């Protein structure tokens, strides 16, 4: 869902 | 007389300083007297390096915790490939200490740092909740280098609870003046992503920070859009320098790159701003960062003057960053306004796409009304449609004063049937223009396809004030  | 710092490493962070004026206009900050003391800043990343030899002595526990695994601690979690360096990457670009024989400093290098450990897990919206809305008291500025895949295809946002704690956090935040949430724009240029398509820089709730390579280039990875507000300096070609920071076990790496250097950089700026004016609200620190940056020597093919003389890009908003201006300029701010919200439902039908639709449509911004807007901040598009291959969309909005934003350019991966719902694009170009007028949507295929679908609403939502104006630039 969500990334560096 | 201010002595600069003489870290082993400083004379390598040629963002911050330099004859050269490819910078950041930091120092200039510092012999002001501005270097961070009393503020706080959060890493909302996947941890930090508590007790890294520069960053302990700012380190504070109070902007800190663990939302991964529930505990205080937000120490990350050691793995052979060092998965887990970002976030103490990030912290050092704040707030590195100085003048202590260890790597670089910090941008506010005595400002008090901590870090929430979010990114280590899976990043639900209760998790996101959870570290924006983490000791709002406490933390005045929280930085994210994360948001949602850079694939190109990826429209998303914050959901419920994230965006609860936008609202929170901006109205009862810092003593009500509002917590200050900084944001990196993305890494997608590579697939080119639009940084319209992410909700967290989009908001207007988020400070959307853009980068530029040191001789003044769009870097590799940068994305375009109308929702960013500025840039600071961060990586590019191999014979460009890179950042300079902390690295986890207790190393210091001068290859810090992308998207995620150039928001800490930002928060650290913003950081020095606040400690030259604690008063400052959420909107008055968009405002400074608005009149302060500067477009000089960024090189981009779409720089734009817009209605009130300002130079606009959407590689990099209104320019970089300029730490010296900013905090001069804070010192004797007026509060802005109370913030007033203009809502116009602009459709009285649905209208077919095709190849091109453009909707026109002439506002009086809430003339007579207690919502009056003469002076725009924010603007947004908000807009419900259908579409079979939404990456051949563009979509553009020009306003009153003749200033085109790209809402959305093409996304050649972005295949989807699943059209926009409500999906709010927000431009920064038209802040402090008078909003009354004729304002101008254009959708069109980009592609040669024979592409169908139809515009169901279209709200333009109109934030600002009615006093305060400048002369223009
Ligand atoms: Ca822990
Ligand atoms: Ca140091
Ligand atoms: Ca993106
Ligand atoms: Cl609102
Ligand atoms: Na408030
Ligand atoms: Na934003
Ligand atoms: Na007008």
């Amino acid at each position: 869902r969500r990334k560096r | 007389v201010y002595q600069e710092p003489t870290d082993p490493k400083f004379p390598q962070q040629w963002y911050l300083s330099g004859v050269t004026q490819r910078d950041l206009n930091v120092k200039a900050a510092w012999a002001q007297g501005y270097t961070g003391h009393g503020i706080v800043v959060s890493i909302l990343d996947d941890g930090i390096e508590k007790n890294h030899p520069d960053l302990a002595g700012n380190y504070d526990p109070g902007a800190s915790f663990d939302v991964n695994d529930q505990d205080p601690d937000p120490q990350p979690r050691y793995t052979q490939m060092n998965d887990n360096r970002h976030g103490t990457r990030c912290a050092g670009e704040v707030a590195a200490v100085a003048n202590n024989g260890v790597c670089g400093v910090g941008v506010a290098y005595n400002a008090r740092i901590g870090g929430v450990r979010m990114l280590d897990g899976e990043v639900t919206d209760a998790v996101e909740a959870r570290s924006l809305g983490l000791n709002p008291n406490h933390i005045h500025i929280y930085s994210a280098s994360w948001g949602p895949e850079d694939d190109g295809k990826t429209v998303d946002g914050p959901a419920r609870l994230a965006e609860e704690a936008f609202f929170r956090g901006v109205s009862q935040g810092r003593g009500g003046l509002g917590s200050i949430f900084v944001w990196a724009s993305g890494n997608g240029g590579r697939e080119h992503d639009s940084c319209n398509c992410d909700g967290y820089t989009n908001s207007i709730y988020t400070l959307s920070i853009s980068s530029a390579t040191q001789f003044g280039n769009v870097p590799w990875y940068s994305e375009a859009c109308s929702s960013t507000l500025a840039t600071t300096y961060s990586s590019g070609n191999q014979n460009e320098k890179q950042i300079v920071t902390t690295d986890l076990r207790q190393k210091c790496t001068e290859s810090h790159t992308g998207t995620s250097a150039s928001a800490p950089l930002a928060a650290g700026i913003i950081a020095l701003t606040l400690e030259a004016n604690k008063n400052l609200t959420w909107r008055d620190m968009q405002h400074l960062v608005v009149q302060t940056s500067k477009p000089a020597h960024l090189n981009a093919n779409d720089w734009a003057t817009n209605g009130v003389g300002r130079k606009v890009s959407h590689s990099y908003g209104y320019g970089l960053l300029d730490a010296g201006a900013m905090v001069a300029l804070a010192q004797n701010w007026t509060t802005v306004a109370p913030q007033r919200k203009c809502i116009i439902d602009i459709l009285t039908e649905p209208k077919d796409i095709g190849k091109r639709l453009e909707v026109r449509k002439t506002v009086t911004a809430c003339l007579g009304e207690p919502n009056h807007i003469t002076r725009l901040e924010h603007a947004q598009a908000r807009l419900t449609l259908s579409y079979n291959r939404r990456g051949d969309l563009a979509i553009h909005l020009v306003s009153p004063m003749g200033t085109r934003s790209t809402l959305l350019a093409a996304r050649p991966h972005d295949y989807s049937a699943d059209g926009f719902n409500d999906w709010a694009f927000m431009t920064t170009h038209s802040w402090d223009e008078d909003p009354s007028g004729e304002w101008v949507l254009e959708i069109e295929n980009t592609s040669e396809a024979n592409n169908y679908g139809t515009l169901t609403k279209f709200t333009l939502v109109l934030y600002g004030t009615a006093s305060g104006s400048l002369v223009p630039r």
